[PDB]
């Protein structure tokens, strides 16, 4: 048995109506429950028995259905709402969904930053992408060597979109070791994103 | 008023076993199943099972039968999972969760244990500058940080200039390296002005081990 959520995840702007389907594989219940998770917080129920709202939560949250297709739905969004929402019949809990808040596209301010000495001395070195305060969520950064594109090699993070403007920002490190990297001359890391008119390459000649 | 409180988090090797605990307040404790979900980092929530406190029954999804215990202690009110033969993909924060009817309307939550599961042992960070530069400048803004490397296991706090800083602080998410250890980065984005005017200090504090390190950060020459 398996319950699918649909979309994955959403944006919406503050003041839209959100909804959130869930499906069972085969019949469970009429009983079915919503949650919500913010970053960092334990789920809260929101919805109980398909449509009953919990004590307390606002009136702009809903949910409906029956048999096997239910929906989730918040009236007019707010930013408070951004969380992951879960759907769940007993045992059986949706994958969730992940809303965030629409605003304007904003471009990525990317910055590079070179290896530390200090790193270097202990025989490895990091580079460092940051990209920087930038809508919507999706982007691409991919690492060059004198032009070489690379895998297996670096790992990226991503922050919580931020209360006060919205935005996202994206830390991305090449590591390597130190016989490794004094290999190459040319180190960079090549940012495609809404925002930019085409790719931006931040790079620098090691010495 | 009405609480369920876990007790903290925990750092197991493979093999080992992990008992967590939750305590009610406030409510009769057996008159309620006590429910158990865990959710790995960045992953949804998994249902592993339920006891009821007031007969002691219990009922395990079948993805953890042979390996969970759940339990009850009627005298303190605390329910507890211990969960054995520990994998690496055991790593989770573990919630209990009443179930308020049979609705199985989970209506009480607890703030979650976080339970890390590696063949590796703990180790402190290494602290790198991530040094600004005309790399790292645009627009009258500078980019600066530190690098918070090979550490084991999670948390790890960063404050900068001893918490004097706070706007435009981005602490990332930490990645779990092919190492098996932590990395994670620590940036902010100041006047770059700044940079001729201010030192910019990141502190490190990584309390599994102990840990604590402050790292000048200097603009590169």
């Amino acid at each position: 048995i398996q319950m699918t959520q649909s979309p994955s995840s959403l944006s919406a702007s503050v003041g839209d109506r959100v909804t959130i389907t869930c499906q069972a594989s085969q019949d469970i219940s009429n009983y079915l429950n919503w949650y919500q998770q913010k970053p960092g917080k334990a789920p809260k129920l929101l919805i109980y028995d398909a449509s009953n709202l919990e004590t307390g939560v606002p009136s702009r949250f809903s949910g409906s259905g029956s048999g096997t297709d239910f929906t989730f739905t918040i009236s007019s969004l707010q930013p408070e709402d951004i969380a992951t929402y879960y759907c769940q019949q007993y045992e059986f809990i949706g994958p969730g969904t992940k809303v965030d808040i629409k605003r304007t596209v904003a471009a990525p301010s990317v910055f590079i930053f070179p290896p530390s000495d200090e790193q270097l001395k202990s025989g490895t070195a990091s580079v460092v992408c940051l990209l920087n305060n930038f809508y919507p969520r999706e982007a691409k950064v991919q690492w060059k060597v004198d032009n070489a594109l690379q895998s297996g090699n670096s790992q990226e993070s991503v922050t919580e979109q931020d209360s006060k403007d919205s935005t996202y920002s994206l830390s991305s490190t090449l590591t390597l070791s130190k016989a490794d990297y004094e290999k190459h001359k040319v180190y960079a890391c090549e940012v495609t994103h809404q925002g930019l008119s085409s790719p931006v390459t931040k790079s620098f000649n090691r010495g | 008023q009405v609480q369920l409180v876990q007790s903290g988090a925990e750092v197991k090797k493979p093999g080992a076993s992990v008992k967590v605990s939750c305590k009610a307040s406030g409510y009769t404790f057996t008159g309620y199943y006590m429910h158990w979900v865990r959710q790995a980092p960045g992953q949804g929530l998994e249902w592993m099972g339920w006891i009821n406190p007031n007969s002691g029954g219990t009922n395990y999804a079948q993805k953890f039968q042979g390996r969970v215990t759940m339990t009850r202690d009627t005298s303190i009110s605390t329910a507890y999972m211990e969960l054995s033969r520990l994998r690496s993909d055991d790593t989770a924060v573990y919630y209990c969760a009443r179930e308020r009817s049979d609705f199985w309307d989970f209506d009480l939550w607890g703030r979650g244990t976080l339970v890390t599961v590696s063949s590796a042992s703990t180790k402190g960070p290494s602290v790198f500058p991530l040094a600004p530069s005309s790399k790292s400048t645009s627009g009258g803004t500078a980019a600066l940080g530190c690098l918070v490397k090979d550490y084991f296991p999670e948390p790890v706090t960063v404050s900068w200039n001893s918490g004097a800083l706070t706007s435009g602080v981005h602490t990332f998410p930490a990645v779990l390296q092919s190492s098996g250890l932590y990395s994670l980065s620590s940036v902010v984005t100041v006047p770059s002005s700044s940079l001729g005017t201010q030192t910019y200090i990141c502190n490190v504090n990584h309390k599994p081990s102990n840990t604590k390190v402050d790292k000048r950060v200097e603009p590169k020459s």
